[PDB]
């Protein structure tokens, strides 16, 4: 009953309701019927404070949804550098993979977030990982018109 | 299984192409996005991808429709099998979108 509300408080950025429902015993690791937790919703929509209170209260940092997306996949895709660093510091798997084969580095490169790419590479991101169709983060950067990220990923792969 | 599934126990749930055909440029029905969209092969609504707002995933969650076609690369995803799928049955609707999209057939 509370988990339903808490999920919505995270999406809507209600820093207040999150501290209400969660204080009344709302499951911090609550689920919807697609596996999305409050932490996924905070990371997706960029609520750094909600991410930090959910992690402090024991939110699974490496939780997953029906499609295998972790909070880090989401913060990396949507460009939330701050949340990315929080999640990584909290223990997020830098090379986690979704059911489509995408790592956070795939998404950050695809979406033109130069800053997150180097953070992920400094946390051990696999620059050679591949999706189901065999595309690297380099490949995705090229196809989507992000020349600068492609050059970084290329020099990181060439390091000898 | 293999990277593209050759068969899916949900292909039966694929519904015929509506007379209106497909519109690869159509926007998400709940946010209007024109960046990463999917089609519901059951009801042929259009909703954005996972990393836009998860509106096609929310659609699956409420309607139960298994299979969706991506207007980015015309791939077929099954939310239940949690994998890509390709089969003779899907092969037809992928030409309506491909004619629409590239003005040419699919090899
Ligand atoms: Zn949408
Ligand atoms: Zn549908
Ligand atoms: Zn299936």
């Amino acid at each position: 009953d509370l988990g339903k509300k808490l999920l919505e408080a995270a999406r809507a950025g209600q820093d207040d309701e999150v501290r209400i429902l969660m204080a009344n015993g709302a499951d911090v690791n609550a689920n919807d019927r697609n596996g999305v937790t409050p932490l996924h919703l905070a990371a997706d929509k960029g609520h750094l404070e909600i991410v930090e209170v959910l992690l402090k209260t024991g939110a699974d940092v490496n939780a997953i949804d029906i499609m295998g997306a972790t909070p880090l996949h989401l913060a990396a895709a949507h460009g939330h550098l701050e949340i990315v660093e929080v999640l990584l510091k909290a223990g997020a798997d830098v090379n986690a993979m979704d059911h489509k084969g995408f790592t956070p580095l795939h998404l950050a490169a695809w979406r033109g977030h130069l800053e997150i790419v180097e953070v992920l590479l400094k946390h051990g991101a696999d620059v050679n990982a591949q999706d189901k169709f065999g595309k690297t983060p380099f490949d995705l950067a090229i196809d989507n018109g992000n020349e600068d990220i492609a050059e970084v990923l290329q020099k990181a792969a060439k390091l000898n | 299984g293999p990277t593209p599934l050759p068969w899916c126990p949900h292909l039966v749930a694929v519904c015929p192409i509506p007379a209106a055909g497909l519109d690869v440029t159509q926007p998400c029905g709940d946010c209007g996005t024109i960046q990463e969209n999917w089609v519901c092969l059951s009801c042929y609504q259009v909703y954005c991808g996972r990393y836009i707002n998860g509106h096609m995933l929310q659609h699956h969650g409420n309607s139960g429709h298994p299979l969706v076609l991506s207007y980015i690369d015309l791939s077929a995803w099954c939310y239940y099998c949690q994998a890509y799928v390709h089969h003779q049955a899907l092969l037809d609707v992928k030409n309506i979108a491909h004619q629409n999209k590239f003005g040419e057939d699919m090899p």
